[PDB]
């Protein structure tokens, strides 16, 4: 007995799904949630070593803070901020090691394929760069011209999107309710007639259409949520559901605990 | 002593004070002084 | 330059606790409870959980300015019923509701595969 | 300058589709809007984040490199 589940597609990085018997605050906290509390791995600190490329050294470190992590086994993993070790360990970190020349007379292109994970992973399923593209290669990170070198060393630490929008694992969340507008909690604007100028929405499809001679239901309150959360690949998106809702009822716990302490 | 690099050549000279400032190879002008060895920190935010 | 950090969002700095409570002089049986390091995700959720208790009179919630992250719930219950007991009976009901959605959602997943 | 990682409003990675985008443009002669889709690029965040990208890195590397090793 509760909130009811029913999903409509399912996708490596797609999942459509319909919650119902549940109320709108529960359904836009756990949307939040899953946008921004959910732990991941990102790059944190860049120590470059040689950068003879085209791009300054904080672009290439802000481009590298944005490539995907493996976040699978991330809940193994500490906070460094919370972890005993002076700068970084191997309990709070991952070190990767980027280290590309251009050897070739055309450009040599650095992909997130060549970062090298140097810090014992203690087999832990964290750190790999996510790849996703049928070539094989990841995110574009640099180019190098003949001659030009890039040698740098990444930290990678645990953070959440509320530090910083790198470790944002969720990317877009759709999100709907009442796709036919009984519940009045629009005033559609028009030109002429609402009904024909407003697309309807893929989801009226799922609901009884108003009877157009019925009374207003000033009871009914707002339940049975569309929502489509995608992955950005650090985590499966069924992981991205279950650690939000995980996450949110973390949060009140410890609110409880808090309260039971004081 | 202090090393440079030749704007044009891009050949890696050393230096000392008392040193005209030209590239031994090709005669530029021009010197660019080397990258520092201690390493630099970036915050990847 | 003047920017705070942005871990100052959600974590609670030296000397400063998660809740705080002060009585209400303005009405009788309310409390009003600053909660720190929080935001409208917590507060909303905490709200309408109040606000489907039945001997909840009052409960309302305001994030008095964006720069910092905290709110300010105020709850008021029938005579003989602490504030503080219908704080807890909300936080008890949500995570059983969130204990229930997350096993429906992991039994609907794994009836999946094309996954 | 160079293809951005993310999709900057939702942060969509992106940034392993820029040769893929342009490997469609020019090898298999599709207009934009559907090797965006083809990508999946669904929502105009994205499609303006690929469409609109300058990438002004290759003229960068035109310059003979100043540190040649
Ligand atoms: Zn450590
Ligand atoms: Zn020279
Ligand atoms: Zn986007």
């Amino acid at each position: 007995e509760g909130p009811q589940v029913k999903i409509r597609e399912a996708s490596k990085d797609n999942v459509d799904f319909i919650l119902s018997n549940v109320d709108l605050a529960m359904a836009n906290s756990l949307r939040r949630v899953m946008i921004a509390e959910i732990p991941t791995l990102a790059i944190d600190s860049v120590e470059v070593e040689t950068n003879t490329t085209v791009l300054a050294d904080e672009f290439i470190a802000h481009r590298l803070g944005l490539i995907p992590l493996q976040s699978m086994d991330i809940e193994q993993l500490e906070y460094s901020r919370d972890c005993f070790c002076e700068d970084h360990c191997d309990k709070c970190s991952v070190v990767l090691t980027l280290q590309a020349f251009g050897e070739s007379e055309s450009t040599t292109n650095v992909y997130s394929k060549d970062l090298v994970i140097v810090s014992n992973l203690m087999g832990r399923n964290i750190g790999h760069p996510i790849i996703q593209d049928k070539e094989g290669n990841g995110v574009l990170i640099c180019k190098l011209r003949k001659g030009q070198e890039l040698k740098l060393t990444c930290v990678a630490k645990k953070g959440i999107a509320k530090e910083h929008a790198k470790w944002g694992p969720a990317a877009a969340i759709e999100f709907e309710y009442d796709p036919w507008n009984k519940l009045k909690h629009t005033d559609y604007w028009y030109e002429q007639d609402s009904a024909k100028e407003w697309p309807q929405s893929k989801n009226c499809e799922y609901e009884d259409p108003p009877n157009e001679g019925d009374p207003f239901d000033y009871k009914a309150q707002a339940d049975t949520f569309y929502m489509n959360v995608e992955s950005v690949g650090s985590i499966p998106v069924d992981q991205v559901v279950v650690r939000g809702i995980d996450t949110l009822q973390k949060k009140v716990a410890s609110i409880l605990l808090a309260l039971t302490q004081m | 002593t202090l090393k440079y690099i030749c704007a044009e050549c891009s050949s890696k000279l050393s230096l000392s004070r008392t040193d005209a400032v030209r590239c031994k190879d090709c005669g530029h002008r021009i010197l660019l002084k080397a990258r520092t060895k201690r390493l630099v920190q970036f915050e990847a935010r | 330059m003047n920017a705070p950090d942005r871990f100052e969002l959600f974590l609670l700095g030296e000397g400063e606790s998660k809740l705080k409570i002060d009585p209400d002089t303005k009405a009788p049986n309310a409390v009003v409870i600053t909660f720190e390091k929080e935001d409208h995700t917590l507060g909303n959720l905490i709200r309408a959980e109040l606000l489907n208790d039945r001997k909840v009179l009052f409960a309302a919630y305001k994030v008095e300015h964006p720069f910092f992250a905290r709110f300010k719930l105020r709850i008021q219950t029938t005579e003989g019923y602490d504030p503080k007991d219908a704080l807890k009976n909300a936080c008890n009901s949500i995570i059983n509701k969130l204990g229930a959605l997350k096993t429906n959602f992991e039994t609907e997943w794994n009836l999946q595969t094309l996954a | 300058m160079i293809v951005p990682v993310r999709c900057f409003s939702c942060g969509k990675v992106v940034g392993d589709k820029w040769e893929s985008y342009l490997n469609l443009l020019q090898e298999d002669e599709l207009d934009e809007g559907t090797a965006l889709s083809r990508l999946g690029l669904k929502r105009y965040c994205c499609r303006r984040m690929i469409l609109t990208h300058v990438d002004l890195i290759e003229k960068f590397l035109r310059y003979n490199p100043l540190e040649k090793r």
